[PDB]
């Protein structure tokens, strides 16, 4: 005789609700598959809990619907039924074990092959959201270990381990997780976009946290440090940074959920330099090559910096070299490409051909330098400016009377700078150490200086708040 | 109608100095879908629109936008109200009594700066 696969029969005796008193009088096991909805939660613990038992029975009808054991429809979202199954356990700890025992029950002595294949998808989704309690965990493991022949059993055992390590998810499975398992694929690959107009596919798991994801990208790109780097999600208008200890799928799911309340729900994942504190051009070749040049270039071309005509001709000739190297066949194309070579505001100062003649003279001075050397030479010249590695915001200030109403705010390693938009002159720099408080709304951004208050009219207060928070935190932890 | 409203009957020249004060008489159909922010307590020290949702009533009227200042609700000045006081007054005007809501707003001027894109 060969050992039959493990069931929740022995577990049920102590932790499932007892059978109704009439059971023995009646001459369909609680721990086995049914098509009959629950009227009370499986776990003895939820017996008293009315609100929780109610949610446990709603999630079981969603488990039935998903598995084809209860009527439904040709459902709109691929995650409409899975949200109903897991929203309960994700908001309440007592429901986490109910989720596992419900799924395991529906996979025990299940005659229907279509049903059993669907229950496996649910257990795979469950193992990537949260682990079971310490009491249940061995039973879930013995259930999976005795069913190694089922194509998802070894993956569920693996995911359990990652769920015990990384902790629990907060939002239900993302549509990419649900589509992957329905398409019989346990491996997920997500595209990541870089400032050099390239992208790459990186493997992502349900347990993936932005910090791990960032470290895999950094390792791949041969960066000397992942410090100051961050994931960003570009959805609709919005471009948000992803918190270091947040689960990648929770951030995306929540952000897409939020956008759906105020409304194409298409997103892009970016990897970029967020904090520029430790950035020194020359130190890290790939960071300079992929990130620093490409991120500093549009800031420079918007006209956010104060520079001399000698510098704009030098940087102009340097940009040309990044684009075409030693090729002089794009020289007559300089007037047509001026918006790509000279800051916006200065273009009108000189005729298109006088710019062409001046840029052509400065290029020949950059010897026989490569596109890469030109990226470093550009970076090294701008690193001399106190506005290097800044995040610039155009605001309407309401508190300073001697300062213009329209200001340019630069947030960098030195603090918060107020710049005159016309002269590009820094009026004041408030170090992070002198910033005692800050707040934001949809229409503003506020900062308190010392024991001085600054109020900015902006729709970008969320971003400024994030940068101020991240820079102050970075410094404060570095002071330990 | 709303085109025949004098803000000087309600406010002093100093109170509405440089402000473009208008009367909005919203229809009163379903959800108002208008969010507020600020309050007398807050850094902005006034009640402003934080969002006008695409669904309707405030959007369907079209007179009100994010950043506009709420000055009066059904004749009662709300300029020194807190955010919770303003939200309560707005909801109570929408739910309790009448076939319309009367909002006195200071129309926010156009943004004389790029308030969209950010380079990190």
């Amino acid at each position: 005789v060969r050992a039959k696969p493990y069931t929740l029969e022995e577990f049920s005796y102590d932790y499932f609700r007892p059978p109704p008193k009439h059971t023995l009088s009646r001459v369909d096991r609680l721990w086995s598959h049914t098509r009959e909805p629950l009227k009370q939660a499986l776990l003895k613990k939820l017996l008293g809990s009315e609100e929780l038992s109610q949610e446990a029975c709603l999630a079981f009808i969603a488990v039935l619907k998903y598995m084809g054991d209860y009527p439904s429809k040709r459902t709109r979202s691929v995650n409409e039924l899975t949200d109903q199954i897991f929203e309960g356990p994700l908001k309440a700890e007592p429901l986490k074990d109910e989720a596992y025992v419900q799924i395991l029950k529906q996979l025990t002595d299940n005659h229907i092959r279509y049903s059993e294949e669907r229950g496996w998808e649910l257990l795979w989704l469950c193992t990537g959201l949260f682990p079971p309690s310490n009491i249940l965990l061995p039973h879930v493991q013995r259930f999976l270990q005795s069913r190694k022949h089922c194509p998802l059993a070894i993956d569920c055992l693996q995911r359990l381990q990652k769920a015990l390590r990384n902790g629990s998810r907060k939002y239900p499975p993302h549509l990419v997780e649900v589509e992957a398992i329905q398409h019989k694929t346990t491996q997920i690959f997500h595209k990541v976009y870089f400032p050099d107009d390239t992208d790459e596919a990186f493997e992502v798991e349900s347990s993936t946290k932005a910090k791990d994801f960032c470290q895999n990208i950094a390792t791949r790109l041969l960066l000397k440090s992942s410090e100051g780097f961050s994931l960003f999600v570009k959805i609709a208008d919005k471009v948000l940074s992803v918190p270091e200890n947040d689960f990648f799928f929770d951030f995306v799911r929540h952000l897409t959920d939020w956008i759906k309340k105020a409304r194409s729900l298409t997103y892009q994942v970016f990897f970029m330099k967020k904090l520029w504190t430790t950035t020194v051009p020359g130190k890290d070749p790939m960071a300079d090559s992929i990130f620093h040049y490409y991120q500093e270039l549009p800031k420079y071309l918007r006209g956010y910096h104060k520079c001399t005509r000698e510098e704009v001709l030098q940087l102009g000739a340097l940009i040309y070299r990044v684009k075409f190297e030693e090729d002089k066949s794009y020289f007559p194309s300089i007037p047509k490409l001026l918006r790509e070579l000279v800051p916006q505001d200065l273009i009108r100062q000189v005729s298109p051909d006088d710019w062409k003649r001046s840029i052509v003279a400065y290029f020949n001075k950059h010897a026989g330098k490569s596109k890469e050397e030109a990226k470093l030479a550009f970076l090294k010249l701008i690193f001399k400016w106190p506005t290097f590695g800044s995040a610039f915001f155009e605001v309407k200030q309401t508190t300073e009377p001697n300062f213009p109403e329209i200001l340019l705010i630069a947030i960098n390693k030195y603090g918060v700078s107020l710049i005159d938009p016309k002269t590009k002159d820094i009026l004041t720099t408030h170090p992070f150490t002198k910033i005692s408080n800050w707040s934001s709304g949809n229409t503003y951004f506020h900062i308190t200086i010392g024991n001085s208050k600054l109020l900015c009219e902006t729709s970008l207060g969320y971003k400024m708040d994030d940068l101020l928070t991240s820079y102050i935190s970075q410094m404060l932890t570095a002071m330990s | 109608y709303e085109e025949g409203f004098d803000p000087y009957s309600m406010f002093t020249p100093e109170q509405i100095m440089g402000k473009d004060v208008r009367l909005l008489r919203i229809k009163k159909e379903g959800s108002l879908d208008l969010a507020l922010e600020g309050g007398v307590d807050s850094p902005i020290g006034k009640v402003v629109v934080s969002a006008v949702y695409e669904r309707g009533a405030a959007e369907r009227h079209g007179g009100i936008v994010k950043g506009d200042e709420i000055m009066a609700i059904n004749g009662k000045i709300v300029t020194d109200y807190t955010l919770a006081e303003a939200d309560a007054a707005l909801q109570k005007a929408w739910n309790q009594g009448g076939d319309w809501i009367d909002l006195v707003v200071a129309v926010c001027p156009p943004k004389e700066y790029d308030d969209e894109l950010t380079f990190f």
